[PDB]
Formats: C-alpha cells, sequence, structure tokens
RNA sequence: AGGACCGAACCGACUAAUGUUGAAAAAUUAGCGGAUGACUUGUGGCUGGGGGUGAAAGGCCAAUCAAACCGGGAGAUAGCU
RNA sequence: GCUCGCCGGAAGACCAAGGGUUCCUGUCCAACGUUAAUCGGGGCAGGGUGAGUCGACCCCUAAGGCGAGGCCGAAAGGCG
RNA sequence: ACACAGGUGGUCAGGUAGAGAAUACCAAGGCGCUUGAGAGAACUCGGGUGAAGGAACUAGGCAAAAUGGUGCCGUAACUUCGGGAGAAGGCACGCUGAUAUGUAGGUGAGGUCCCUCGCGGAUGGAGCUGAAAUCAGUCGAAGAUACCAGCUGGCUGCAACU
RNA sequence: AAUUCCUUGUCGGGUAAGUUCCGACCUGCACGAAUGGCGUAAUGAUGGCCAGGCUGUCUCCACCCGAGACUCAGUGAAAU
RNA sequence: GCUCAACGGAUAAAAGGUACUCCGGGGAUAACAGGCUGAUACCGCCCAAGAGUUCAUAUCGACGGCGGUGUUUGGCACCUCGAUGUCGGCUCAUCACAUCCUGGGGCUGAAGUAGGUCCCAAGGGUAUGGCUGUUCGCCAUUUAAAGUGGUACGCGAGCUGGGUUUAGAACGUCGUGAGACAGUUCGGUCCCUAUCUGCCGUGGGCGCUGGAGAACUGAGGGGGGCUGCUCCUAGUACGAGAGGACCGGAGUGGACGCAUCACUGGUGUUCGGGUUGUCAUGCCAAUGGCACUGCCCGGUAGCUAAAUGCGGAAGAGAUAAGUGCUGAAAGCAUCUAAGCACGAAACUUGCCCCGAGAUGAGUUCUCCCUGACCCUUUAAGGGUCCUGAAGGAACGUUGAAGACGACGACGUUGAUAGGCCGGGUGUGUAAGCGCAGCGAUGCGUUGAGCUAACCGGUACUAAUGAACCGUGAGGCUUAACCU
C-alpha cells in the first residue's frame, strides 16, 4: 500500500539519467551581421536572418 | 425491435387486439425478432369461441416491423404497427381460418409456407 | 486521434477565443504590432487576413460587412478607402511571425504578429 | 373565517450529484415536507453536575455525558503490559 | 485607455454587533504575500475620524440583578 | 488556525418578462475570483443528443426523462356533506388592418351654466390610460414557442389530520 | 396476522411462473376487548401489490462539449 | 458450640444486568479459511440372495466386503487477538475428469428409426425469467450439454446494502426485572492519490565487431479448430409390417473471434435554415451577446451497430485406448520375445501473424571513406593540424501515428500546414431590386445565399544557406591451394 523502504541514491541517478530538457545543441548564423541565433528564433537583442528586427 | 415485454395485435383471427412477447429462443444470446423469426407469446384477451384461451402460451412469427424485409434484394419493404401471426408448434401451418392485413410472401419456410395459399392478394 | 478536429485548441473556452480573437484582430489594424504566444499568433492569420481582404471587393453592399463576424466599431470608417484599393487585391500574405523564444524566466513561447506596411 | 391548497423568504432535512490526507474534522450542488400556525426568529435575563432541562432519544448542557471542564487530595489502586 | 465577459433582490448601496489602524497616499520591495510584483490589512514615514438635536451621560424601567433594618445557614453564603 | 465556498442581525430598491421578494436578459453601480503556456488520451467528475422496443432494469420506476401556461368545456367511486377535484378526459393559442387613423371600463379638460369668485359648486365627455368583441386577410414542419412550469387510475395493512 | 410450528399453509382470482398481491378456510401450537375490540372519509417525509401514461433504468450502448488526468514551467505537503 | 459442606475456617451478615459500558490484557480463549483426518460422504469394484417370460452379470441388485478421492457430515487446534470485512448477485474466467455435447470402440432383451449403457481421451462446446436477499429448493419456458467437481467451498486497496447487524421501535412468546429469540416487520454508515513483484503499451543506454541503406532465411511461439433444426442424398439400407437411417451437401439459426462504412438509422456545439425572451447597434430594415448549443429542424467530413462481410483446407510426417501380420518362449495359442504394418474430432509440417539478445546474435544485395605531426615517469596516455564520405538527426510545415517519446508525409529540386479561386455533398431561394398587396406577406430575377473536413488548380504567406552528429579501407588465431 505504501513506501516501507527509501529509494537508493543510485535509483535517484537512474531518475535523473534523461532530465535535460535543452542540452543545449549549436546555433544557426545571420546574413548581414557577425551574430548567431537560436535554430528558427529571433535573438533578445533582434537578430535574424539578416533583418536585424524589433531590437532594444 | 419486437422484444421482451412488448404488447402488439394479431395477424389470425380470434386472437384480440393484445398478446404479449415472452422472449425469442432458439439459441444462446437472443433479443429482438426480424419478419419470419419465431418468437415465444402470451394470449391474455382472445375470443371465448376462438381455439386458444388465456395465459396458455404459443409460439409466434413477425409479420409487420418497421426493420422490414431485404432478403431478395437488399432494398428493405417496411410495415407500420408491429403485428405477429400464431404457429402450431406441433402439427404446422397458422392456426386462425382469417388473416388481417395485406401481407408478404418472404415467409417462405415450409411450417408456415401455407401463409401464400390464403385469402390475401399475396 | 480527435476524430476530424484540425484547428488547435489553444487555452480558455471556446466563447472567450471567439471575443480574444474579434478584440486582438480589430486592435492590430491601429497597433500594427502585438506581443502575445506563437500557438495564439498562428491562429491569428485565419481571422485578421480575410478582415483586410474584406475590403478587396467594393460595393454599397460590402460596407454593412464586419458586424455579424469579426465586429470592430473604427476600421468600418478607414480600412475600405485605406487598404481596399491596393493592399487587399493580394488577398492574403499580409502577416508576419516573429519567433521570440523565452518572454522571461518563465515558460511561454513568445511571439510578436505585424502587418506589412508596404508591398515593394 | 380557517392548527386549509399551490409556492419564495422563514423552519426542516425525505433524497440523489460530489466530497472522504475535503474548498470545509458535519460542507457544497440540484430536487423536496411545513409555510399565519401546537408558526418562526433577534436582544436581555433565570436554571449547574448526580445537578439542570426534554410533545421522551438514555437526547441536550463549549467535539466527551450510565453523568462536560479545572486546581487539590495524588506520585490513588493495577496477581498486568 | 479601449474592447469583451460576470454580478445586478447583488457580487450594487447605507449600518450595527465585533475587530482596533486595518481607512488615505508617499516610498522600499532585503524578509512576508502556494505566479510576476513597480502592487498588498507587508517593511518604513506622515495624515486621519470635530454634534445642544445620533447614542451614552442625563430622566424612567420589563424580566432580572444588587438588596439597609430584619430573617435563614456552623462560617462563607443565601432570603427579601 | 489558512487572502478557508462554512457562521453572522438591521437598512434601501429599478427596466422588460413574471401573480411574485421565484427566474431569464439588462440599467445604475461593482467586479475579472493574486500561477502561466499548450496537448486533445483512456479514465474520473459535470454537461448535450439519441432510433425501434419498454421496466424487460433492480430487492424495488431508485434514478432520469416526459408533462407543465391561460381561457372555454367536461368531471367517477368513496364520503363523516366539509371533501374527493387539478378527478378522468377534450378544444384553442403567432402576425396583419379595420370598425374607433384607440370601442367600452378607470382617469378627465378647453368649454357651458350657477353661487357666498374658490384647497368652489355642478355638467358635458376632447386629452391620457386602454380591454375585449366583430369582420377580413397572412406565415413556419412547429405560435404557451425561450426561461418559468402536474404522473394518473384501482386495492390492502398501519396512522384520525396539523 | 408485523402475531403462524408443518407453513414459501389450502383453495379461488391476479403471472409465462409469484417465499409477494386480493379474497375465502379455522385447526388462532401464542389476536381479543382502554393493557383496548371492530369501523369509514379528507390526509400522511408510510410497508406491500395490479393496470396504464412517460421514459437510456434496461435491450446495447453510440456520437457530441467542458473541468481534473496528460506536457513543460512557476511557488512547493502526508501516512510510511 | 455452625452442611462456617466453596469442607486449609476470605465478613457475623451479600443476588443479577451491560446492544450505553469503560479500563489492564488475550488465539492462555471462539465462528470462517490453509493444512492434518477420512469415521461420514461421493465415485467405481469384489461377493451375487433375487429381479429381468426363461435366464444372476442386455439392464439392475440384497446380506456383506474393498479400493480410489479430498468431497459433503464432523473432529485436532499447528498459522489470527498490533483484525486474511459477513451470504447470495454482477464482473471475470480457469483447472480437473469419476467425459455432460463433439470423437473412438462395444454389449444389448440392437431385426430398422429411436432406446438401454460400459471403456478410452481434456483439442473445441454447455439457459433465462417469477415470488424470494437468497445461488439454491419450487415453478414457467428453452439446450447439442444446460454434466459431476476444484479455485480463501473462486466475489469489497472491485461494486451494490437486500440477507447479516447493534443504537429508534413494534407483533408474538419467554425470563420477577434490567434482556432476550441465526423468530417476525418498518427503519438504520460502505474509507483508500500506489514502493516493489505481477501486468499492458512506450522512450533512452548497451550487445550483434569498418561505417551506412535494406530485404531474406527460421531456432521457436500463438491463431484456426464446436454445432441445434429441417430439406436433399433415401422409401435407398432393414423389417410380416408399420415406420425409416450412414458417407457428403444445402436451406435456416447460434456461440466465439476478426474486419469494414458501400448499405440504413442515430450522432455530428468548425455547415445551413426557422423561432421565443431581452440587452446592444440613435431608431427601423438587418445583424450580434446571453439565456441546457435558449428553443426547433436538416446534415457534410468521421465515428457506429440499432448495419454489412467472413471461419476451422488438401498433400507429406508421426501418435494412447482400439485395428494388427508373420511368430517363439509355452509343438498349440498368442500383436511381442526376434521382425514389421493401420490409426482419433487430437498433433508436427503445410496456411496466417510474431520471431536472429536464436550472446548459437544467420544470409545477401545496394552505397562510401585510401591522412599526418609534438611530448612522456610511454608497449600506454595527453595535445594539435589536414580532411570528413555514404548517411542519420536536430530545427521546421505537421499527420493516415499519438498521453509523452516513437513513427508516416513535405522543407522552395516544395502540394507538408495555412490561405485564395472554384467544384461537390449539405442546407433551402436569402440581405437587396421589381411588381402585387391596407399590411402581415407572396411571386419573378433565383436551383438564391452560405460552408468545414470531401475533390481540383495555385506557391499566395510560412518550412534559410548552413551549423550539428557520422571519419581516412577498419581486431585476433588456424587450414589448404597458387606464389
Amino acid at each position: 500500500a505504501v513506501q516501507q523502504n527509501k529509494p537508493t541514491r543510485s535509483k535517484r541517478g537512474m531518475r535523473r539519467s534523461h532530465d535535460a530538457l535543452t542540452a543545449v545543441t549549436s546555433l544557426s548564423v545571420d546574413k548581414t551581421s557577425g551574430e548567431k541565433h537560436l535554430r528558427h528564433h529571433i535573438t533578445a537583442d533582434g537578430y535574424y536572418r539578416g533583418r536585424k528586427v524589433i531590437a532594444k | 425491435m419486437i422484444q421482451e415485454q412488448t404488447m402488439l395485435n394479431v395477424a389470425d383471427n380470434s386472437g384480440a387486439r393484445r398478446v404479449m412477447c415472452i422472449k425469442v429462443l432458439g439459441g444462446s444470446h437472443r433479443r429482438y425478432a426480424g419478419v419470419g423469426d419465431i418468437i415465444k407469446i402470451t394470449i391474455k384477451e382472445a375470443i371465448p369461441r376462438g381455439k386458444v384461451k388465456k395465459g396458455d402460451v404459443l409460439k409466434a412469427v413477425v409479420v409487420r416491423t418497421k426493420k422490414g424485409v431485404r432478403r431478395p434484394d437488399g432494398s428493405v419493404i417496411r410495415f407500420d404497427g408491429n403485428a405477429c401471426v400464431l404457429l402450431n408448434n406441433n402439427s404446422e401451418q397458422p392456426i386462425g381460418t382469417r388473416i388481417f392485413g395485406p401481407v408478404t410472401r418472404e415467409l417462405r419456410s415450409e411450417k408456415f409456407m401455407k401463409i401464400i395459399s390464403l385469402a390475401p392478394e399475396v | 486521434m480527435r476524430h476530424r478536429k484540425s484547428g488547435r485548441q489553444l487555452n480558455r473556452n471556446s466563447s472567450h477565443r471567439q471575443a480574444m480573437f474579434r478584440n486582438m484582430a480589430g486592435s492590430l489594424v491601429r497597433h500594427e504590432i502585438i506581443k502575445t504566444t506563437l500557438p495564439k499568433a498562428k491562429e491569428l492569420r485565419r481571422v485578421v487576413e480575410p478582415l483586410i481582404t474584406l475590403a478587396k471587393t467594393d460595393s454599397v453592399a460590402n460596407r454593412r460587412l464586419a458586424f455579424a463576424r469579426t465586429r470592430d466599431n473604427e476600421i468600418v470608417a478607414k480600412l475600405f478607402n485605406e487598404l481596399g484599393p491596393r493592399f487587399a487585391s493580394r488577398a492574403g500574405g499580409y502577416t508576419r511571425i516573429l519567433k521570440c523564444g523565452f518572454r522571461a524566466g518563465d515558460n511561454a513561447p513568445m511571439a510578436y504578429i505585424e502587418l506589412v506596411d508596404r508591398s515593394e
């Protein structure tokens, strides 16, 4: 019905061996700037596809 | 559909306005009756001068139902107002001296095949 | 599964979604740019582009539109003279979607949705 | 005219829908008898523990009742755990 | 600010009983506030409720309490 | 004990629908319930619609569904004469314009006439409010069109009812 | 019979069949006169039964719309 | 000098109730279950009075006896006082065989159709309702079987609350009484987010030895296997005679498993049309917001059974009981000893699906890459550079796939998603205009108008170049042949 023995610190690691939702994997290159961005996403500084859009 | 507790009219004479359907029988898991399927029936109001009496249990066949009959070609021939014919269990054939409604010829099993040999235009 | 359903279910009741998209599509004509979420913005093209294409046909019997579907009370005085004559001729594609990733420290897929202001 | 109908508040609690480490240690949702009468209810007062009160169930008296709580007798007594 | 929805015998509006700073608006956002926080009965500073006619006090008083002298009970206490 | 659906007395009241303090929609006024974005899975909880049979389901019509308004008709046995009674059962229902560009009932005046010329003393019946009837047309498959809003007959035991 | 041992009696009616329903039998193993007996209407948070109306309770499930469940992110309990 | 007699004298002097009980404890002590037992029991047999016209054994069986079983009736008290919740039902099967239906062989007092009835076997198959809590017993109606049994006498971290069952209470009866009846009647509570084994589906790491892409073998596993009634084969077989059958089929029904959306209805809150209430739009035409999608009616795409389709094979192999040949030991007799055959509804191959972690990891085809240097406390590590193929994945547009991953398309060498411009099914001729009409409204333009899944065209808008992973002919031993 309930826990009668505590799971091991090996079992803890067996349940954290796939824990990364993001690795994070390699970036993509721009087209008018020496800058790089996330695959199919505009940077927080506005860089994407040589357009430099909605920058701050 | 014609199932348990169904209250319906008789197609033979002397049976009166009401008889009750009390299980289909003839095999495992038998529910609902189609045209020419034999059902078990009980008599409740039958005319005193007729061959049958109240509370005596008989065999009957469905002659009218809105599921109709489609065996000949796949097109459904349908009937308004659920009705049954009363069958002899030992000597075979229907038990009345008259029959009501226009009727059908698809009732072709030899134990009731005499139905086409009566006063109707079928 | 979902049998034949091809439109996505997003967030809130279908009644709240109806009014939120009605309010966002009419207001984007005056704001020119809106900041919102990617799944929401990907379904905005389905209601804001036909609202601009509504000015493509010219008739005295076309001015009573945008009153039963996608109501807005202020575009109905300017849109037929402004975007109807040359822009609405292209019958779609007026929108740009800007995928921006995270908004802050939370999990929401942030997007900006804007209208094209010059065709050439 | 009414210890009368249908029916809210106002009184009850015959029920099902949920809850059951609850939203809540007695509640919620939807129906339902009583509904001007032996009606219902606010405020203030009086009744106390083997004592009170009850159109009466061994029911009610600060979650306990074949007898609610506290300080003291008190470190009561336990062929027993 | 706009547009949309919800309540509308209330989820609007005016008060008692009780609570005792919680109202009003200036600043911070270390700590507290099952999300952010530039906001909050939070941290911190200040401002706030004025009566001859409302109520008490004041004048009566139902139930009832307290109750001289006197009485009951060893006394305490009680009756009246 | 909790930014706890629980407990808590007085005071005021509206369009339209409604007999209503029920209930639907809404005005004045108030508020968006102090985690967010998506997926569209069984399953659990809550809702919607359903053919032809029908209580067969189940200890058992429990539960759920149907009915449900008003006017005009029609009304059993049993009975302590008071009841039973809503017995049971039937028929109808929107809209148009005309008589009257709104009839009669309620309300009621310019005017007319009188006297003690005035919170005056009569009278006529415009203005306001406005049934219902009569006649003739018209539409949907459906007119009580939404909310709101009846299961009935017939025995037996217990209990007089409140 | 709310009382019944044989007893779910016996028999007539009601069912397809009824340990139940209504009535009749007397042989009440143990009804019976205020310790109350017999008896009827409206009524009744009333036990049992017959018929109809109306019905997804069932035949037999089938499709439709939400919340929780599912995925990530936020702030993060319990018996054991 | 005490029936102080409970006698070794508890006080001179004392009975009951607890369903209102409380406390200290308990298998020292109870009902169920598992085991233990098998007197009892069920099942079969040895004996065979006597029955069966005659006749013991076709079919039965006395007076008595044995064996098998775990199996009823009843015992032991070894597992329960820190709890294996009470009877039946529904759900759900699964094992046995002393075989119920199916098969195989046989005696019959079996001439034939039926009937009576015993060995051999576990592949396939074996009813619902009434009163009643009752499964059951009784009954009604049905079977090829509704077989005889085991499963904690199969049912609660699965359900209902009717039996059982207190605290309200009554009827009958008993017990002065307080309480009492596995008598009777109304009424009377049903808690539970999973640690791991058991399971179902599904990711990631590792193995199969250069990398990559894929199709084939088949160690072994599972599925298929049943049948009522009638009609034909057949008035043929048999038998005075009446009557009346095998093989193998068909007609009509069923269990069970398996697949579809063409039929047909239903549903279909992304499509259309009508309509009640009320607020908004100045008001009206007309159209939204809310009212169970407010209400009412059709219905595409799709689901679905309330609809439609379908099934247990031949050849080859091998098998209890049974059918056996030639034949000895034991001149004969014998299926067995030497020697060798037949055969069941069962079963292996064959068919249909899985399957090389078959670590015994098998096969074969299609595709690709032909590289160096420094240091050392090194027969091994740590650094740098050249050059990365064939391919795979992420990242996207998403779906015939889906809880999440996985996986089927398509990423400009593009039809993958969305949109536009149409068509189609579906709805039903609108909002306008013209005329007629007191007007509601009708008719004509108009088969109008509207649309989502079905169908077509289209790059209109979006799926960027790259970047990333994947490396340079691929470890060890043996044999033969040519050299």
